[PDB]
This record gives C-alpha cells, structure tokens and sequence, in this order.
C-alpha cells in the first residue's frame, strides 16, 4: 500500500514542435568551387543512411495540409537562386534603345522577333562605344513607348536584370533533410494514405529520402509514383479554393524538343564581362514541341476521374483547357536543357466521361503511331516565382535541345455551377504545393526524456 | 464564356441593393473584371476593378458605399451598395477584360470582350 | 526510439537507448551552431534538474516521496500493464510542474540540510 | 539572487536558487552564440572544478583538509553569524588559488589511489 | 602532456592533468565558434559514455566485467611494467567497440535493473 | 534614376509662408529655471 | 535617364542651407558634401 514518486529518464516520449531541419546531400561533389551549389551542398554531410525503424502499436496522425518543413523548403530554394546569381554580372548598361528590324535566315518569315537587334555599347575604353546586333526570342521584346521601329528590353524600366553564370547553371540535386539532436522525423508508412487523419503504420528515420527542387507549373514530374492506385489529396473536396493533387501510381514519358539550332555569340562589356545572345539560326526552321502517348494519358485519365468521382459522388465529370491569366498559370513551363519552355496544353484537357454509356475498347488506340503533339514556345529573361524586382537573363544555349521526362502527377482546380455537373482545370502556382506533394509522408517531433510515476521503493 | 446578372431593383435614397454577377466558361477568381455604369442617355462610367489577385479599387465618388466580394461557390461577383444616392441611378454592367502581363510585366491588350446585359437600378422618393 | 507502443513496464527495460541519441557557409553555418547549442542546452537542463533531484548518475532513481491520489487515481497494475508512457505524460501534465516543485528541494535539499547536521557537531 | 546581503549562515539555506539561473541577422547572431557558448564554458568549468574536486552531484561536500589558521585567525561563530559571502571571498581571494591547489589533488586524488590499492590485491 | 613515454603503471599517477587540459571579425569568428562547440560536443561523449558506463565522477573505477585472454594473451605485470599506453591502444582498437559494447549495458544495465529489483517490493 | 531608383524632392510650396517655430509656457519654463539655479548654487555655495 | 543616353533637364527645390556656391560663378551651385562624401538616401520604410 507504498506508493512513492519515482522519476525516469530516456522515455520513449514526444511531441509535436517546431524547429529548423538541415540539408544532407549525395557523395558525389559538384566541384565548381560555387558559393551556392557547392559550399552549400556539396560540403554538407553525404550519404546518410536511412536506417528506418517500424514501430509496434503505434498510432500518430499526419496533417500535410498543415506543417512545418515545406516552408522551409520554398525557404531554401529561395535562398540558393538569390546566391546563384550574386557574382555575375548585371546587364544594366544593355537596357538601351533597341533598333531591330523583323527577318531571319534563309527567308525571313519566322524571326518572331529577334534578328538583328541593333544597340550601342561602349566598350571597353568607355569612349569608343560601337554598333552591335543580336537576336533576342521576340516574346522578351517590348515595343517602346514611341515609334514603332525602337524597341526596348522588356523589364529595364522596373526592375534590374542579370545574366546567369555557366558555373552557376542549375539542375535538380536530390536534398535530404535530417533532424538536429532531441528531435525526430516520423513517416506515416501507408500505401492509402490521403494525407489526413490517424496512421496505423508509423516508423521512423534519422534522414528523408532526396526531394529535387524541381519548379513547375501544373503537372508533376520527375516525382516518385504512387505503390497503389492514383490518390487523390484536397485540404477540402468541397470547398472550390483549394487545389486538387493528383498522384499517379504509374509515370508517363513525355518526349519535348527544340529542334532547331542557334549559334551563341558574345559581345564584351568589360575587364571581365560578356553578354552572351543568339548569332546565326541553323538552319531549318521548326517549331518546339513535346510527344505523349495517347492511350497511357487515356486510360491515365479516365482512372483519374473514376477516383475523382468518389470526392464528388454523384454527377458527370467536364475537363477544360486553362482559362486565362498570365501564361505561366495556363502553360506548361520548365527549363529543360537551361532553356525555359512553355507548353499550351490546352489540347490535352478536352476530354468528358459519362456514366455506363459506352466502353469500345476494341480499338487499342492504333498501334503505338498515334503520338499526341504540343507546341511550345521558349523565353529568355525570368522573373522567377521565387521574387519580384530582380530578373534572370538566360544565355542561350548553342545546337539543338532534347529532353526526356516522366509524368508523375496533376495539380488541378475546379468550378461550380455550369448545369448539374463538375469542371476541372489544371491549377498550379504556388511552389510549395509542388514540394507539399512530397513531403506530406513526414512529421517532425522533439523529445522530452524526463517523466514520472509512482513505484514501491523508498 | 457568358456572363450573367442580376439583381439591382427599386430602392430610397439611403437604402441598399445588390447585384449578382455569375460567369460560365471561365471562373471570376482568376480574370480581370470590371464593374460599370451608364445613366439613362448618356455615357458608360467606372465604377469597380477587381484584378486576377483579387484586390479591389473603387472610384472615389462610391469608395465607402459600394463594395464588390467574390462569391466562388456560384463563380460570381457580387456588387453590394449601401447609402443609395440619386446619381447611382442607372444600368450597371459587369465585364471580363483580356490582357497580357508576362511574369507580371505586361506587353500586350485586348480590351472587354464578355459583356453582361446589365441590370437597372432606380433610386427615387 | 523503439518502445513507445510497448507498456511502461517493458519500456522500462530500454532506456540507456534514448541515452546515447538524446545528444551528439553562410546558408546553414549559423543554422548548424545554433543547433548544436541548443542540443546543449537541453541536455544540460536535465543534466541540472537530476542534480537538484540528485540521482544524477542513476537512469532509476527511487526516493521519499509519497504520490497523490489526487493525481490519478489508477492502480499501480493498470498504470504499469497496458498504458504507452504517451498517455501517461497526457494525463500527469497538469500535476507534472507540482511534482517537480516538490520534487527538487522537499526531497533533495532536506535530505542535504538534515544529512550534514547529522555529521554536524 | 536574494542573500546576498544575509548572513553567510543564512545564505546556505539557498543555494539551488542560483544553480538554476547559473546555465541557460549579422549584429547580433555572432553575439548570441558566443554568449551561449561562454555560458557553457564556464559551467563545464566548474563542473571539471567539482569532477576533479570530487563532490560531483552535492551542492554541499564536506571533505578531508584541514583549514589553516594563516588564511584567517576569525571564529565560526563570527564568519557564520554577521557577514556576507561578499566580504568573506574579499578576504579569501588571496589564498583561494592555493586551496584550490591543495583540494584539487592532496584530497580527492590521494583518495583515488589508496582507495583502488584498498581494493587491491 | 608528460607521461606518454612512461610505462602504463607510471602513467596511471597523473591523470587530472589531461583532465585539466581535456576542455576550456568574418575569418576566424566561425572558426572559433566550431572549435568550442567542437571541444564541448566531445567532451560530453566522454561523459555520457561514462554516465552510461557509471563511473560518472571517478578517474578510476573497477567494475564486474571479466576481460577476455582472446583479446590479448599478456602478464598484467609485462603489460603495466614496460609498455606507454600508445602501444597498448594499438593493440587493443579492434576489441575496443566490442569492450564498449558490452561495458556499456551488461555492466551498468543489468546492475540498474537488478539494484531496482532488490530495492523492490 | 533608373531601375528601382528615383529622388525625391520639394516640388509646389502651398501656399502661405510662415517659418516653422516652437512656443513654450513662459511661468513653467521660469519657475522650473529658478528651481534649477537654487539647486546649482549649491555645486558653487556662494557668489550669484 | 533612363537609357543612359537621353538625358533630360529637370530642377527642384533644395533648402538654401543644404547648397553651396560653385568655386566659380554666381550662378552655379553645388550640393554641400559632394566633393566629399558619398551622400544616400533614406528609404521609406526605413525611417526610423
Ligand atoms: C529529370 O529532370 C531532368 C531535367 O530535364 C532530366 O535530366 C536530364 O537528363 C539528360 C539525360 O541524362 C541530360 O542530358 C545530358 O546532358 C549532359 C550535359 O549536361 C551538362 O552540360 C550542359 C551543357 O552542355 C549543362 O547545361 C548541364 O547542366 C550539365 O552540366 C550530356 O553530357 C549527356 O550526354 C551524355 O550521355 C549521352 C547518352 O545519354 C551520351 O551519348 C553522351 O556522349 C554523354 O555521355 C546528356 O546529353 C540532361 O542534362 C539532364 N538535365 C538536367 C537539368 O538534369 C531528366 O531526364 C528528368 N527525368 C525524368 C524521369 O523526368
Ligand atoms: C506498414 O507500412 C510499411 C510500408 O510503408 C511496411 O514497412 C514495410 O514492410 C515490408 C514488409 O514487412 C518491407 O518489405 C521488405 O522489408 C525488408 C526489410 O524491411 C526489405 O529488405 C525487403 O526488400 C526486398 O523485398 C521486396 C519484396 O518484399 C523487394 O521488392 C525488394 O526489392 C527487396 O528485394 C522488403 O522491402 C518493407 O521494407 C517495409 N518498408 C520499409 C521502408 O522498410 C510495414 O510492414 C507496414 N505494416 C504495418 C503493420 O504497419
Ligand atoms: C516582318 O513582319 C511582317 C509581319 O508579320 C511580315 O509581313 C507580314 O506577312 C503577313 C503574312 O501574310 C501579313 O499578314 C496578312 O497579310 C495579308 C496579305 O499577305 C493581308 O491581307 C492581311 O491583312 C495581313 O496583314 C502582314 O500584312 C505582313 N506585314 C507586312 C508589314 O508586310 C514581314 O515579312 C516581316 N519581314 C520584313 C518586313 O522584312
Ligand atoms: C491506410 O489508410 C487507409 C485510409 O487512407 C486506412 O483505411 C482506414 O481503415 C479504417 C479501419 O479499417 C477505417 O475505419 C473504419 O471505418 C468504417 C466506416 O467507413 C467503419 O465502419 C469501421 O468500423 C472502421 O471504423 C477508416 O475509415 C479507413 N480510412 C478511410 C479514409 O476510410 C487504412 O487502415 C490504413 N492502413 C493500411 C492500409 O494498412
Ligand atoms: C495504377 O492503378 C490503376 C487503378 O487501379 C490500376 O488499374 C487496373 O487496371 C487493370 C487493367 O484494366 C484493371 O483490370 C480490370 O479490372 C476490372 C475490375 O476492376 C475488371 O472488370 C476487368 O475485367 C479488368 O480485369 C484493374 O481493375 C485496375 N485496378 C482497379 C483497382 O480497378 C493500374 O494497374 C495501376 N498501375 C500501376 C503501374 O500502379
Ligand atoms: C469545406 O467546404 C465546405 C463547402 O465550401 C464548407 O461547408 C460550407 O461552409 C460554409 C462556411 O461555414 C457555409 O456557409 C454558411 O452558410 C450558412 C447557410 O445558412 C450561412 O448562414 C452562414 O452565414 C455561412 O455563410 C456553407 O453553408 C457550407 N456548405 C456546406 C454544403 O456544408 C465546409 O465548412 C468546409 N470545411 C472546412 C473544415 O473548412
Ligand atoms: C482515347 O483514345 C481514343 C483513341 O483514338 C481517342 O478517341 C478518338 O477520337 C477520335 C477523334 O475525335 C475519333 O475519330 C472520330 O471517330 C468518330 C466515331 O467514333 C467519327 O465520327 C469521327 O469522324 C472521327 O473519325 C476516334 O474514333 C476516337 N477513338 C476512340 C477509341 O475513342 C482519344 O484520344 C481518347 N478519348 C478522349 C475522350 O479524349
Ligand atoms: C534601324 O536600322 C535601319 C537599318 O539601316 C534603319 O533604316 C535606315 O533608315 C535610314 C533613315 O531613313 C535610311 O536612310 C536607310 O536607307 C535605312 N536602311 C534600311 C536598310 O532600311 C533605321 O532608320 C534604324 N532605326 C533607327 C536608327 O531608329
Ligand atoms: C548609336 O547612337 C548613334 C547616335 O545617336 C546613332 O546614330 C545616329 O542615328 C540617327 C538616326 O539614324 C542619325 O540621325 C544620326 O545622325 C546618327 N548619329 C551618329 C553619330 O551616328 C546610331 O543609330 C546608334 N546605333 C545603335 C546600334 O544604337
Ligand atoms: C503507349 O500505350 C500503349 C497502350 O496504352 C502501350 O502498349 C503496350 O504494349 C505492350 C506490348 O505488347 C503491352 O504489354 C502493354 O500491355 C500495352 N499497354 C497497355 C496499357 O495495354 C505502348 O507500349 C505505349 N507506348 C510506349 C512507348 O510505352
Ligand atoms: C503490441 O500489442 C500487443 C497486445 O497489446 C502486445 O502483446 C504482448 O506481447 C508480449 C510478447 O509477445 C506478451 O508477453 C504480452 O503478454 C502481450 N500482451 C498483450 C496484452 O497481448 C505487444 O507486446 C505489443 N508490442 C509492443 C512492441 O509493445
Ligand atoms: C539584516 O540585518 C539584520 C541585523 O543585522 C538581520 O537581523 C536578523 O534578523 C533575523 C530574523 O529577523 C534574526 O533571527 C537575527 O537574530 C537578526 N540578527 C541581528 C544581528 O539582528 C537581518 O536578518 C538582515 N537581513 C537579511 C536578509 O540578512
Ligand atoms: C625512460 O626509460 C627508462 C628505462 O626504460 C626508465 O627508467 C626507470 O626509471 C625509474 C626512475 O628512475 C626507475 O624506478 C625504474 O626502475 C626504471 N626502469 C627501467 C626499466 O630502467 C624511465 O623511467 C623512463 N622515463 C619515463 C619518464 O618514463
Ligand atoms: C569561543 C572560542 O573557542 N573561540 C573564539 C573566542 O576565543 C572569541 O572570544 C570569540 C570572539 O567573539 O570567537 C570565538
Ligand atoms: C517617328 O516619329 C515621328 C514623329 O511623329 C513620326 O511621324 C514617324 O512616323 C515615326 N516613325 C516611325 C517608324 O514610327
Ligand atoms: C451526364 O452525361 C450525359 C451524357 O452521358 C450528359 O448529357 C449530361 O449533361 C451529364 N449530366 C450531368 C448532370 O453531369
Ligand atoms: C545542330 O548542330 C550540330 C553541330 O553544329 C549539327 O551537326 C546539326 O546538324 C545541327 N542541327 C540542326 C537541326 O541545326
Ligand atoms: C540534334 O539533332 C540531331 C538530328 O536531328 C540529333 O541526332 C541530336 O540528338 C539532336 N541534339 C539535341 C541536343 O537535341
Ligand atoms: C488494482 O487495479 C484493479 C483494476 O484492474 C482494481 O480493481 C484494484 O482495486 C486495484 N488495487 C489493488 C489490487 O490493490
Ligand atoms: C489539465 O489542464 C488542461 C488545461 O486546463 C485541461 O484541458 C485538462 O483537462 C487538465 N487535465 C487534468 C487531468 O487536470
Ligand atoms: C607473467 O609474465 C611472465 C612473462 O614475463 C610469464 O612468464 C608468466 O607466466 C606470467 N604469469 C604469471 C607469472 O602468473
Ligand atoms: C497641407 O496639405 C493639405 C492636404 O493637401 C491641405 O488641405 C492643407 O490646406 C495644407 N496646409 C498648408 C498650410 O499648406
Ligand atoms: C550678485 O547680484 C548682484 C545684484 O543682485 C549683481 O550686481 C552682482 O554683480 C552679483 N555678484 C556676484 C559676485 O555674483
Ligand atoms: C562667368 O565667368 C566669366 C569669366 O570671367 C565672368 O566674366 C562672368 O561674369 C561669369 N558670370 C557670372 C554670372 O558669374
């Protein structure tokens, strides 16, 4: 009938808090001596080794609409594209009265804008200023305030412009993140998991997997797939604000090309100091496209309204094309091969789905030949998503462009109204959704190892 | 894209009413749309801007009195008016506006293309 | 790491476990210190509450005070059987800042007091 | 904190006091960690102090060293009963470094050796 | 510092020495900050392996853990006569994780559980 | 003055002109220094 | 500005105090530290 305090030590005890997670990188270096890159990622901790441990009769619930990693996620990639262009140079002196006549190689009629963009530049001396020209994609271009015939760059009045550094070009690179001491990261282990609720399934890692900071527009790509079926994720089904989440659980290659080539050229500026611009096009003429196997995108999106459905259980289901705004939340855009690429993908959208009313399938769609086509146009100067006020300029890339990537997942949104019915559109936007769509297997919690009860001792 | 109205009526200097702007097509929360007004016999007038972000301006000679707010669940607009003053008689006309403003700097515009039919509003003792 | 489902009784046996893992360029270089001082910190805190609750090298330490009723009214053999130490800290919460108030000079402090006087002249 | 004015005697009674409130972006950040990182240093000082001196995890230790008369010819009774710790350390600040020598060695390492050879065969 | 080059037996006097030793504007302002933290973060290592080991405050401490002939087939009096401990630690680095292993739990583990269990009702 | 970057300045002065000045209460100000000297002859005890 | 080529003449209203008079004529004038000192402005959202 002893009851006495004891006090323990190393409890197996924790609890939801915030706190600051660290970057943990691949063994193999960048080796360019860059600030941003390499002093931040290739001299972090490599190779960690995710030594994860289930755990018995556990249950722990996992909110990904509400965390606290993705932020610091759009936090750091922020942060690197601010570094990466703090050395190189600024084009501040090119913003000049632009002389440019509309015609091209061989017979002119495609420029759309860009050949022979005459500018004064004084260089180097800074009295013997000469006549230069150069092409620039006509989409950067804006007509001056005046005549016609001058044009000018298409940001120089309002922000400040700055050229990209070869060293400083930069592709995807798998980020772990690893929790400091006294705190640990729990993974929700199910293969159903909608992003909400209790997990009966928890284990837990010193170290995530890598997530590459890939920046995209609508669709999801060199993502991980699902392990089951597609999922489908919404902070509110109901609710028409929020966007939609589509994982697939198979990949869809897509094929996208710049067909043509373009020769690059430089004009100096300084003791140290290159514009780097478009020369002579060779040397036919063809527009940028991207190749998509139709039946995969079929199916693939008929199994996405079946589950689609469920959050709507009732009446038909309507996909449209973007509606408007500026092209950056209506195209596809990425950076394959360092050049930025935008894709009208309003033909791949215009589908319906009925109920029970016909299935033919005898079909097959035809024999591997009917590839599904997208034009895409290119640009040059970037105001990134991450800021407003500092544009990157992109040099081009000389020769042709090829690039090869796996479809993973949609970012959609939707309407109410029209008859009876449901309308969806791709949605997209804001990064962190992008990043959401990874991080929402994780939650990080902190360890409070002192704890109390009563015993029979004294 | 259509777009479609109603609303509006009879009221006393003083009082209120309210104006329901629904689209079809397209969704009001992610386009540039423009309230107006026209006085019987004589020329359109600015009244409201809502742009794609959402954000509101108001012509002064209204600024305190109207307010518009996004109905997203009907995709609509709704032009709500308190403090009724004989000069707000009229139709009013709500309208979506196409223009081009790549990564926020703009290059190119359209103009109004989707015009509603407008709704009458008379303010009278 | 690995016993938090169990019962406290058999999350008992493994403790020294938590033990080992509790402690131990501009982008993350302020990040990296500030994490390890806070690692620090923490461990030294429970370093200095042991010490005001002696026990100090003892992952176990039992001692004279007597448990309230009040706190929870729970048989020692429902406590110990079938609870995750989670729930426990859910339910001793409220009382926890109590018992270490009480814990940290009524136990240890008139335990030195008391101690020395009796080898006092 | 609070008795530092009171009697030597008195000021005893309370010690833990201060033993809790001893431990724990360009302008300030330097700032901060070295703050924090003196604060650690001079506690792990003093906690080498006691390590060495023995008396770890007692804020109060009675050992064997006998105390010179030369330091100060005043009575128990009168260091105990009218001063505060501030003049007494005044006094003892010169032969401080001194007992420190002594207790540091002559009492806990001796100690160490003859009580391992006591268990020695 | 002084008794490297010394046999082990003559080496074990002084050892407080290192104990002493052991711990305590864009160029070198990170650096110190790392060096500190650095010397913090290994020294408590230390003293958490021992804490885990027991031993807390004890230069020396002998315990119940039966050496192995396999790890070295040696006299105790050849291995403390002639030999610096920088040899012995040759010797010995492949054992010394398994030494480590076992010491850290069998030892101070099994004693906890077992000293609970006596005190037990 | 360029990208981001402009001066700002006096344009239109409206309308009347009037020299910006400060007023203060006479017997507060009065009172309050003859306090301050009574206190002052202290540091010199002597001499006015 | 701003295309570094078309310069444009503008004027202002400077307190008298903040100009001098040019080392030269009368009618010239110049800002006070200029030959100096590096003068900046204070950005808005930075009054303190
Ligand atoms: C995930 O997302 C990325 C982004 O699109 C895709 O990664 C691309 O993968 C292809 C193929 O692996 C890469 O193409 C390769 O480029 C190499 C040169 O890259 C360096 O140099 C350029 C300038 O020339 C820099 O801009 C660039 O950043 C690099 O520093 C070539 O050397 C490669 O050729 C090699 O392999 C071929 C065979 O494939 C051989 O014939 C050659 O001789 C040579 O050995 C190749 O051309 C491309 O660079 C990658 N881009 C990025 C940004 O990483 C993935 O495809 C995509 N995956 C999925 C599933 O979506
Ligand atoms: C809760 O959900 C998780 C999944 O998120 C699940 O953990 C997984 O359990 C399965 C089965 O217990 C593991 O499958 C095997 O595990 C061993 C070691 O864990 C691996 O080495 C195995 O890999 C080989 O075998 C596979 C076929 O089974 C091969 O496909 C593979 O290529 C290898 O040849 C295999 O993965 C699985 O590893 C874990 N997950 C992880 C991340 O380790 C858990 O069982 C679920 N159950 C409960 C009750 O919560
Ligand atoms: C510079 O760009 C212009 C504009 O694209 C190029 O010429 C343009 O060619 C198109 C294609 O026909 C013309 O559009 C249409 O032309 C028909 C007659 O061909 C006309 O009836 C339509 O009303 C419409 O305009 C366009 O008019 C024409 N523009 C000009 C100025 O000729 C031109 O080839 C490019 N290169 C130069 C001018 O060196
Ligand atoms: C992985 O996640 C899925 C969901 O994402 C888990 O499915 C959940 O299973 C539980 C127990 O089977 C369901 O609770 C049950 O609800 C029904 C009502 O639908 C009720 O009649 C039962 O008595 C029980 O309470 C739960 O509803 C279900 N989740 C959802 C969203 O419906 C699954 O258990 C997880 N683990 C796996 C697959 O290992
Ligand atoms: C990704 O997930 C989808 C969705 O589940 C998987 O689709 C599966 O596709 C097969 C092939 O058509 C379906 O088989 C058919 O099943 C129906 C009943 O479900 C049956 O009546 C038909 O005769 C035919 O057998 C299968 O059902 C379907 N899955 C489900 C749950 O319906 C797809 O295989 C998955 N792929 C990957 C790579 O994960
Ligand atoms: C998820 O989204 C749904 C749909 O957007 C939310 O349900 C809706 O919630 C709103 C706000 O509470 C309700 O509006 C209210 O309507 C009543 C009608 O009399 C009105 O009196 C109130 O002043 C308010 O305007 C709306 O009726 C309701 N609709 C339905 C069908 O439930 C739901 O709350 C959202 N859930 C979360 C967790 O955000
Ligand atoms: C799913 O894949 C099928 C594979 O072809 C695609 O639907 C196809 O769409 C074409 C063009 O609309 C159809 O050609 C048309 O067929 C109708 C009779 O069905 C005929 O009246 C027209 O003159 C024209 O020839 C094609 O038949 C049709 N095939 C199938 C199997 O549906 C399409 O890419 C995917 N479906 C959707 C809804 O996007
Ligand atoms: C841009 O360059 C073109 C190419 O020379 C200029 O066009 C010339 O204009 C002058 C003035 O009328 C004519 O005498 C030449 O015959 C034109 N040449 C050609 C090939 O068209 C144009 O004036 C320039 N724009 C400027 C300087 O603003
Ligand atoms: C560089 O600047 C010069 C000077 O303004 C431009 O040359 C003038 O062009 C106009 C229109 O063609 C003529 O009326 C002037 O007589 C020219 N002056 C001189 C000194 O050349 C020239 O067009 C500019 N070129 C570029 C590429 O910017
Ligand atoms: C494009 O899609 C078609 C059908 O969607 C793919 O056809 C596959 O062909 C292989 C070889 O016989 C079969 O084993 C698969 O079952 C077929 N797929 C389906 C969904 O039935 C075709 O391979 C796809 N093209 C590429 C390049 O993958
Ligand atoms: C998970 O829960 C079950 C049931 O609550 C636990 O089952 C115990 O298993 C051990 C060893 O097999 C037995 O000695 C106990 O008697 C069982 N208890 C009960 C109530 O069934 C199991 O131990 C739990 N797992 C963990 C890791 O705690
Ligand atoms: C301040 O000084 C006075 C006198 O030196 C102290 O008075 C003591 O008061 C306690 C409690 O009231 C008595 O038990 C002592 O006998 C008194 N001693 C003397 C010499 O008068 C008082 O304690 C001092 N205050 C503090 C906080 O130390
Ligand atoms: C250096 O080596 C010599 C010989 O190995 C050591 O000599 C010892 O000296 C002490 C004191 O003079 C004697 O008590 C021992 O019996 C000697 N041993 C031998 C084997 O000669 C000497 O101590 C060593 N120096 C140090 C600092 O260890
Ligand atoms: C009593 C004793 O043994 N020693 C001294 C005593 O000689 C002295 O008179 C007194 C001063 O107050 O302090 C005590
Ligand atoms: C240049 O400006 C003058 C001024 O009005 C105008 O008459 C002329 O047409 C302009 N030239 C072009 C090509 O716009
Ligand atoms: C359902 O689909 C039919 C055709 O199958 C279509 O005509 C109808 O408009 C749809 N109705 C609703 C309410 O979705
Ligand atoms: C691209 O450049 C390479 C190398 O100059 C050349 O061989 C190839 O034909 C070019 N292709 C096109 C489409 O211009
Ligand atoms: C350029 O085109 C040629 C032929 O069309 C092709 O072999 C080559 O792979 C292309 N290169 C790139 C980088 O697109
Ligand atoms: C122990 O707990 C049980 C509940 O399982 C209770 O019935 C009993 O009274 C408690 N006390 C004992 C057994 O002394
Ligand atoms: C502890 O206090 C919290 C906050 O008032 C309360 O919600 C909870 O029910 C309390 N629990 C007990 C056991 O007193
Ligand atoms: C002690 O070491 C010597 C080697 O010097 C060896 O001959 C002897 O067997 C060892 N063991 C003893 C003396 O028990
Ligand atoms: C100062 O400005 C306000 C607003 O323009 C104006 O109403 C007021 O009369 C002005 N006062 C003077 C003294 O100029
Ligand atoms: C003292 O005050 C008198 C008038 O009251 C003045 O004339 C005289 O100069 C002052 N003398 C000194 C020494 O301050
Ligand atoms: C300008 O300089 C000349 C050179 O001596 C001088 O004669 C003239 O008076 C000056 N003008 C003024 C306004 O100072």
């Amino acid at each position: 009938e002893n009851l006495w305090v004891t006090v323990y030590y190393g409890v197996p005890v924790w609890k939801e808090a915030k706190t600051t997670l660290f970057c943990a990188s691949d063994a193999k270096a960048y080796e360019k001596k860059v600030h941003n890159v390499w002093a931040t990622h290739a001299c972090v901790p490599t190779d960690p080794n995710p030594q994860e441990m289930v755990l018995k009769n556990v249950t722990e619930n996992f909110n990904m609409w509400k965390n606290d990693m993705v932020d610091q996620m759009h936090e750091d990639v922020i942060s690197l594209w601010d570094q990466s262009l703090k050395p190189c140079v600024k084009l501040t002196p090119l913003c000049v009265t632009l002389n440019c006549t509309n015609a091209t190689a061989s017979n002119s009629s495609i420029i759309e804008g860009m050949k022979n963009c005459s500018f004064n530049i004084t260089t180097e001396l800074r009295d013997k200023r000469e006549k230069k020209n150069a092409l620039f994609y006509k989409l950067d271009i804006v007509q001056l305030d005046g005549n016609s015939s001058q044009y000018r760059l298409i940001n120089c009045n309002t922000s400040v412009i700055t050229q990209a550094c070869p060293k400083v070009s930069f592709d995807p690179i798998p980020i772990h993140y690893c929790a400091p001491a006294g705190y640990a990261i729990l993974k929700c282990n199910n293969k159903t998991f909608t992003g909400t609720g209790p997990c009966n399934n928890v284990s837990t890692v010193q170290c995530t997997h890598g997530i590459k900071p890939v920046v995209s527009t609508q669709l999801l790509l060199n993502g991980s797939l699902a392990e089951g079926e597609i999922i489908i994720r919404s902070e509110n089904i109901t609710n028409n604000v929020k966007t939609i989440i589509v994982h697939l659980n198979e990949s869809v290659k897509i094929e996208c090309t710049r067909p043509n080539n373009k020769t690059r050229t430089s004009i100096r500026i300084g003791p140290g100091q290159w514009f780097y611009a478009t020369g002579q096009v060779i040397g036919d003429i063809r527009e940028a496209y991207c190749n998509i196997n139709e039946s995969k995108w079929n199916e693939t999106l008929q199994r996405v309204s079946k589950k689609l459905k469920e959050y709507f259980p009732h009446k038909n289901i309507t996909f449209q094309p973007s509606s408007g705004g500026d092209l950056e939340i209506t195209t596809h855009s990425f950076n394959c091969g360092g050049e930025f690429f935008y894709c009208n993908t309003s033909s791949l959208f215009n589908r319906t789905y009925m109920a029970n009313s016909t299935d033919m399938a005898n079909s097959t769609e035809t024999n591997s030949t009917r590839t599904i086509t997208i034009h895409c146009r290119i640009k040059q100067i970037i105001n990134m998503w991450q800021e407003v006020g500092r544009a990157m300029y992109a040099p081009p890339i000389a020769g042709n462009i090829t690039c090869i990537s796996n479809i993973t997942g949609l970012l959609l949104t939707r309407d109410g109204g029209k008859n009876n019915t449901e309308t969806f559109r791709p949605g997209g936007g804001n990064m962190k959704d992008n990043w959401r769509s990874e991080l929402y297997k994780y939650k990080v919690v902190k360890i409070e190892p002192l704890g109390v009860a009563p015993t029979r001792c004294k | 894209d259509r777009l479609f109205q109603s609303g509006g009526g009879v009221s006393r200097p003083g009082g209120s009413l309210r104006v329901n702007c629904g689209a079809s097509g397209f969704t009001v929360r992610t386009h540039y749309m423009y309230w107006l007004r026209q006085s019987p016999g004589k020329g359109l007038e600015w009244v409201a801007f809502m742009n794609s972000g959402g954000s509101v301006s108001y012509v002064d000679s209204v600024r305190g009195r109207f307010s518009v707010s996004r109905d997203n669940p009907a995709n609509a607009m709704v032009l709500q008016m308190d403090a009724l003053k004989i000069e707000d008689t009229g139709t009013y006309y709500c309208a979506r506006e196409l223009r081009e403003a790549w990564y926020g700097d703009l290059r190119d515009y359209s103009g109004l293309d989707v015009w509603g039919r407008g709704t009458i509003v008379s303010i009278s003792s | 790491l690995g016993a938090a489902g169990s019962t406290m009784g058999a999350a008992s046996m493994t403790l020294t476990v938590q033990a080992r893992n509790l402690l131990s360029l501009t982008v993350w270089g302020i990040k990296q210190l500030q994490a390890r001082v806070l690692a620090v910190e923490r461990y030294l805190r429970d370093q200095q509450l042991l010490g005001i609750w002696g026990c100090s090298g003892k992952l176990i330490c039992c001692t004279n005070v007597p448990w309230n009723s009040s706190w929870s009214n729970r048989n020692l053999s429902e406590i110990w059987d079938n609870m995750t130490w989670l729930q426990w800290d859910k339910e001793i919460s409220n009382y926890t800042q109590i018992i270490y108030g009480l814990l940290e000079e009524s136990q240890n402090q008139q335990e030195k007091n008391e101690q020395d006087l009796l080898a006092l002249d």
